[PDB]
């Protein structure tokens, strides 16, 4: 291969920050820690992957070029960009094995792997499509993403499901304990369709979206999902699981309902937590006419207290959390009230800003 | 810690 | 124990955070997470010890309060105090062997160890006083401190000598590759004297200090010291060795100089480094008529090349550098040029600012 | 890496 660009810095440092995206997580074949690079048509693309997701950019190459392709550690590769300094031309060249950076009179010598080592995702047809604006699909994540599982043996629990349904677009995580279900209108018709984005690339996807009005396009295969905005591609296999019925958590018939300051909620929870349990994080909830106590105990027997003036009608009762879940929920709430419904002690509570009905959280509670 | 009835 | 204060959350921040400094992560005995509590004569006193040091902070108290003393977890009482809203009043009284905090409807109630258990460094009578603004005191340090060795065998290079000669203040701290010294006018006379200070103090003194307009009392024993700053008092135990001496380092008739703008020669050391040795970090300089020309080669035979221009008359050299001991130097060095001051590739190298004599840094060179 | 001469 004979494959040489010359870009400026200002143009390759944020392409390389993204599809440097799915780096993490220390993959042990060494190609994974390279970017692919590939110039074709007056265009150089950098591509990422972990074998689950890819993240492609695509630069348009105004200056003398020629095509082929390489893979170039990316960490690096990144730091040499972001070392040089602010307007730095950047022209690489491959000599056989190796890859070379000149930049002023700076000059590197990088170790390659053929970019026909690289691994790459298997062709694919979309089966739904749709537009909507990066903000949306952000809020939509944003919202959820806290409550999805980890390293959970339920495989279908550590992501996120993507519904559509109606005008609307949903999304759904949980990890078994807590729940968080959030939608959005997209202004557009689509068929009723749901799948499973693994937790790694629903992440990176967060982190794409950064840019404003620019629209997101949508593409959702059997297997596969693509999001496209800007000059950024990201696409990640489905898990290929049945997520649970959001539905199946939701209080069937509150009676009790809960309303308080959110920042006030939170502040208290915050200071309970300080002498709760350790390993439990139990804090237990006191509701009487407008009036909210929470109290924490932990084995040393030292104990917090608070009392706050709520808007609450209904029967007294007490009930015991997770206090880390409650304050995750409030965390991701930015509004200025909450409210919280609830039936007893030993059944689910949802917690909702007092405001607005577009994202639902369900908390299990715990007996202590 | 109770579950949630999924 | 009578104890009983009401403080504002605003003039106890600042001390807790400051007596909790010595406090380690995992204390190996319970009362070694807790701060001494003391109210007498109108002033609240509080504590935090490691046993090698303690810092002390005096809070004026002018709300109704009652003497006495008592012990309390430390991360605990900060949290709490922390958590409190903005001008907050916090109500402190014990009960039994409980302390209660009370400030609005927040009730803590946190476990207590008995003040006459907390440990107290042996008494010690001053042999050396003198008197410096805090600025002298943290550039003296912040000149310094990244030279201290860590976890060396040579247990008396884990920390910091500080030398009193004429009418000067010198700090001296070296690993045993790499060494800085900075010396300071103090307008005293003193009596020669070098004490070590260890590394873990020489930090605690450090963050203490924030450059106002408050002079700092500097008292030394014959195995302790004890700085006094406003309201907080800082006591150390000395380290109990002899230090070496830092003009035996220092070249004794160097004939070249090399003068180079230190952002310039920073940038250019940190884009090497890239390439350079994971766990040696060598950097090779080779320096020749007004040009410098830096580097650096790994086991993957990846190699980075910076070319400089700088100031150089003398004899063209190369030479080998931990990259990492230069940026810490480069980095220590807060000017527009920096001078290096070189014999031979086999000996040491003194680096200081082209512009100021105050501070001198010596790194020993690699073998090529 | 040389030892300075301490």
């Amino acid at each position: 291969s004979h494959m040489k660009f010359t870009v400026e810095r200002e143009h390759l440092l944020k392409p390389l920050q993204q599809v440097s995206g799915p780096l993490g997580g220390r993959p042990t074949l060494p190609i994974l820690g390279n970017l692919l690079l590939q110039v074709a048509d007056g265009t150089l693309s950098l591509t990422g992957t972990d074998l689950e997701m890819e993240m492609v950019a695509r630069v348009a190459l105004v200056q003398p070029h020629e095509p082929g392709a390489t893979t170039v550690p990316a960490r690096k590769f990144f730091d040499i960009c972001r070392g040089l300094p602010e307007g730095a031309e950047i022209a690489v060249q491959l000599e056989g094995e190796r890859m070379l950076v000149r930049s002023g009179r700076s000059r590197f010598s990088l170790s390659t792997l053929p970019a026909a080592d690289f691994p790459n995702l298997d062709d694919w047809q979309s089966e739904v499509e749709f537009t909507l604006p990066q903000a949306t699909m952000k809020r939509l994540i944003e919202a959820t993403q806290f409550s999805m599982a980890h390293q959970d043996v339920r495989y279908y629990l550590n992501g996120m499901l993507f519904e559509t349904e109606g005008e609307e677009l949903r999304t759904v995580a949980t990890d078994g304990h807590r729940l968080a279900v959030c939608s959005m209108p997209i202004g557009q018709s689509l068929p009723s369709h749901s799948v499973i984005v693994p937790r790694k690339g629903v992440i990176e996807l967060m982190r794409m979206l950064d840019g404003g009005d620019n629209p997101l396009r949508v593409q959702i295969g059997s297997n596969n999902i693509r999001a496209h905005v800007g000059d950024f591609i990201f696409t990640s296999k489905l898990v290929d699981g049945r997520f649970p019925d959001y539905r199946r958590v939701l209080p069937k018939n509150p009676d009790k309902h809960l309303e308080a300051g959110c920042d006030l909620l939170k502040q208290a929870f915050a200071r309970a937590a300080i002498l709760s349990n350790e390993k439990f994080r139990g804090v237990r909830l006191y509701v009487s006419e407008n009036q909210l106590k929470i109290t924490a105990n932990n084995p040393e027997q030292e104990e917090a207290e608070e009392i706050l003036d709520v808007t609450y009608s209904g029967a007294e009762m007490e009930i015991g959390f997770n206090v880390s879940y409650v304050l995750d929920v409030l965390n991701a709430l930015k509004c200025e009230n909450v409210r919280m419904m609830l039936t007893d002690s030993v059944s689910s509570v949802q917690i909702e800003d007092a405001a607005s009905q577009s994202a639902a959280y369900v908390v299990m509670p715990m007996r202590l | 810690q109770a579950d949630l009835x999924l």
